[PDB]
């Protein structure tokens, strides 16, 4: 299961 | 994929209050708290991602991931703290689940009670007359009138900041000639020492 | 902060509605939420820049959300129904999901069968009692906003042209004037407490202002009474030495 | 450690070939189990291992959601990184990310990790404490500040220690017949038909999983790097891998040499002559 | 910034004339990711072959395997030809049976 927090750089 | 918090909580000014929030999820990411004043915007208070305590002035929030719960602790309670407090669970992605909310009622500490029912007049009295029940203690309860033609508002606390003075008040009105200050708040249990001028 | 328009909206069943959101500049994430009476905000739709990544929370296909330039967002409701009546909240987050959310004040939308019973308020100020002044050395002014429908009002007190919050307290909820009626008009009361010496000065001006949200110029009106437009209704008083 | 779960991300801009492409690939050791490619008309996460196929449609819609979100996130990230470096819209740029959890022989978390790169160079990496970041340059310091405000490190540590470990154990259990099975190498020494004074000694290993192996050539003493031809561990097509080692002998006194193996699939290390 | 591809042309099983195995060409250590790989039989065009999915190593450089089944392990020569932005012309590596 992947990391479920997607944050713009 | 749910969370639970109390429906309502009542505390006195200067005291402390704890709002508990239990959640049920398989992929927890964070627990947060928001304060919403009636007809206003929910405002961020604190966020707990890892286990621990978040401290921001008078407010603090705790998290225990293994016990699936968190709480918000409000200290040195003020009148402005009366609002709805929402706990929120993040479970990955972006979709946040908010709780039904906990309405907090902060009761004003009335130092010098002086209960009284006064009469007010309009610029053009071709409409009605107003009766004001004021300066009673926060324990005093105000109820609706038996008469269908008599309107009684609920109580609310004003703050005269400059004078460091707070007072409760309820408004009663009717266009009927039968209506008078003496009978205005008969359905309510008013103090024995309530002042009535004539 | 995040801004929303209009603050309140009354719509006729079958007419289209457009809700606007202006989020914090540079915020990548935009959320739309629905808030029902005595409940928490419920997820409607999610945006990252101009891309609508999810719309699973929308109650009907009659609901349409857009953020064409990745800044300002609109929530459009086609052929409005009574079930659409709620508070619509928009929120923004700086760089993605699972972050601190910054909310707007919301749009309180009410959908009615028709607008025949829409009424602006009648505002009246009631001068303090001489009995209160002699007993407490304080003077309470009372404002009554009556006969308004729907419950879409904002009451404010203005002392010498400046809006005041100190010594002011307005009812959290209005009362129904005719509890037997399903479309009952409302009454709302507010109090302003000043020192006896402040009310006794005749140079002091006290004004109770009520902003009412009703009909626009776009709305048709063929009834004998004046069009119940969005308007400010006031009642004023000057200091009384007596 | 015994087992590991890793996710590999690539976000690539392509002027004149459409919008930036996002690819996400998941692995349990050297076995690919999930793949997402934004280049499809209707992109979705795809099963790549037999033991993952059993997962319900809820798992697949949850994978598709974060990868669709990441496509959009990384598009904006490529745009922001172009800005930090004062690069125009003209060139093609790549953001790479690798994160995962390593489990020890005991099956407990040994190491949680996360690293990001820009144009094949280290950009931002999570530290060993899983609480702070190491930003390679001034541009990566701007990303760090955004990621600190977003609480990335706290939510990443919790995932690496919790959900990452939890889901890897589920995959190891479901795929125990192929994942917890380690095949040993087929060893032999050879020499190619050469010309005079061009003789050499070559040690071989041909069939193994995992790829980890150690081939050394020493007998009398320890030569190490001193004339020992090392070859990169090359794949076969299944789970199988290959590797060989060499040492120069331009004359005829090569019985005094010994090759040694170290693969974990074997009962104990072998000696070859 | 840019890295040249490392090449290895070998077989799965050490066979001899007349029987099957697969001709492998493992291309690794390259950056950027775009690459062109084809297998050669007597200098030209092995009919459209197969490749493993592109992935990357710890050093961020990309890798993949290009393979085809070669039944005719006769006296005829085999090779791998690779084109990358870093090369001025494709790199051709002949298949050596003994490595
Ligand atoms: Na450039």
């Amino acid at each position: 299961l992947p990391f479920e927090k997607s944050t713009v750089m | 994929q749910s969370l639970e918090q109390p429906s309502e909580v009542t505390a006195v000014e200067g005291a402390i209050v704890q709002i508990n929030c239990t959640y049920q999820t398989s992929g927890f990411y964070g627990l947060s708290w928001y304060q919403q004043h009636d007809g206003g915007a929910p405002t961020f208070l604190s966020y707990n991602a890892l286990d621990g305590l978040e401290e921001t002035g008078r407010f603090s929030s705790f998290l225990s991931r293994s016990d699936s719960y968190g709480y918000l602790l409000l200290q040195e309670l003020q009148m402005k703290d009366s609002a709805s407090y929402f706990c929120a669970v993040d479970t990955g992605g972006f979709k946040t689940i908010f709780g039904a909310g906990t309405r907090l009622f902060v009761k004003a500490n009335i130092q010098n009670p002086d209960p009284a029912v006064y009469q007010l007049r309009d610029s053009k009295s071709s409409d009605k007359s107003v009766c004001l029940f004021t300066d009673f203690d926060s324990q005093t309860n105000v109820s609706q009138s038996k008469d269908s033609d008599v309107y009684i508002t609920d109580k609310c606390v004003l703050d005269m900041r400059s004078m460091d003075f707070k007072s409760n008040s309820a408004v009663a009105w009717s266009n009927k000639s039968d209506f008078a200050c003496a009978n205005a708040f008969n359905n309510s249990i008013i103090p024995e020492d309530t002042f009535f001028a004539a | 902060g995040v801004s929303q328009s209009p603050r309140y909206k009354v719509a006729k069943r079958g007419q289209d509605v457009a809700l606007r959101c202006d989020p914090i500049s540079g915020h990548v994430s935009l959320f739309w939420y629905q808030q029902a009476l005595g409940q928490g905000p419920e997820f409607l739709t999610y945006f990252q820049n101009e891309a609508q990544l999810d719309k699973s929370g929308l109650p009907s296909d009659r609901f349409f959300a857009e953020r064409p330039e990745g800044s300002v967002s609109t929530l459009k409701i086609q052929r409005t129904q009574q079930e659409d009546s709620a508070v619509y909240l928009c929120a923004s987050s700086p760089t993605g999901g699972q972050e601190t959310q910054y909310f707007g004040p919301g749009t309180r939308l009410l959908v009615l069968e028709d607008l025949k019973n829409v009424f602006p308020p009648e505002v009246a100020v009631f001068e303090p009692s001489e009995a209160e002044i002699s007993h407490t050395q304080k003077a309470t002014l009372v404002c009554l906003a009556t006969g308004f429908y729907p419950d879409h009002v904002e009451l404010s007190w203005w002392v010498n042209g400046k809006e005041v919050h100190s010594g002011v307290c307005t009812d959290p909820q209005p009362l129904k004037e005719q509890p037997a009626l399903n479309d009952s008009r409302y009454a709302l009361s507010s109090r302003l407490r000043v020192s006896a010496t402040f009310w006794q000065n005749p140079r002091n001006h006290f004004r109770c202002q009520v902003q009412f949200y009703g009909l626009s110029e776009n709305d048709e009106w063929t009834q004998d009474r004046a069009k119940p437009v969005t308007q400010i209704v006031s009642a004023e008083a000057w200091g009384r030495a007596d | 450690g015994s087992h590991s779960m890793r996710y590999f991300y690539t976000a690539m801009s392509r002027p004149g070939r459409g919008e930036p492409r996002f690819i996400a690939v998941g692995y349990v050791d050297d076995t690919q189990f999930v793949r997402f490619d934004s280049d499809a008309a209707s992109p979705r996460t795809e099963p790549r291992a037999p033991w993952i196929e059993q997962e319900g449609p809820e798992y697949w819609d949850r994978n598709t959601q974060i990868f669709k979100t990441n496509t959009q996130t990384y598009r904006e990230s490529l745009r922001n990184l172009r800005g930090y470096y004062n690069q125009s819209e003209a060139g093609s740029h790549i953001i790479q990310r690798m994160y995962g959890c390593d489990l020890g022989p005991d099956g407990r978390l040994l190491r949680g990790h996360d690293q990001s790169a820009y144009d094949g160079k280290d950009y931002i990496a999570l530290n060993e404490d899983l609480s702070s970041w190491t930003a390679a340059d001034t541009a990566a310091q701007i990303t760090q500040r955004k990621w600190e405000a977003a609480r990335v490190a706290e939510q990443l540590r919790a995932y690496l220690e919790g959900l990452c470990v939890e889901w890897l154990r589920r995959y190891l259990e479901n795929g125990k017949e192929t994942l917890q099975r380690a095949d040993p190498p087929k060893t032999h020494v050879t020499h190619h038909p050469v010309s005079d004074h061009e003789a050499t000694l070559r040690c071989w290993a041909l069939g193994f999983y995992p790829a980890e192996i150690t081939l050394t050539w020493q007998r009398d003493g320890e030569d190490q790097t001193q004339d020992t031809e090392l070859v990169e561990t090359r794949p076969a097509g299944d789970r199988t891998f290959q590797k060989w080692a060499a040492v120069v002998v331009p004359s005829g006194e090569e019985q005094r040499y010994t090759c040694h193996v170290q693969h974990e699939g074997l009962p104990k290390p072998l000696t070859l002559r | 910034i840019q890295r040249t591809p490392k090449i290895q042309v070998y077989s799965r099983h050490p066979a001899e004339n007349g029987k099957s195995n697969f001709l492998n060409c493992y291309v690794s250590g390259f950056h950027p990711s775009d690459i062109e790989v084809d297998l050669l039989k007597n200098g030209e065009r092995i009919e459209k072959v197969e490749h493993s999915d592109l992935s990357f190593s710890k050093d961020w450089s990309f890798y993949l395997l290009y393979y085809t089944e070669f039944t005719p392990t006769e006296a005829d020569e085999y090779a791998c030809r690779v084109n990358h932005v870093t090369l001025s012309q494709p790199k051709i590596v002949k298949w050596d049976r003994d490595m």
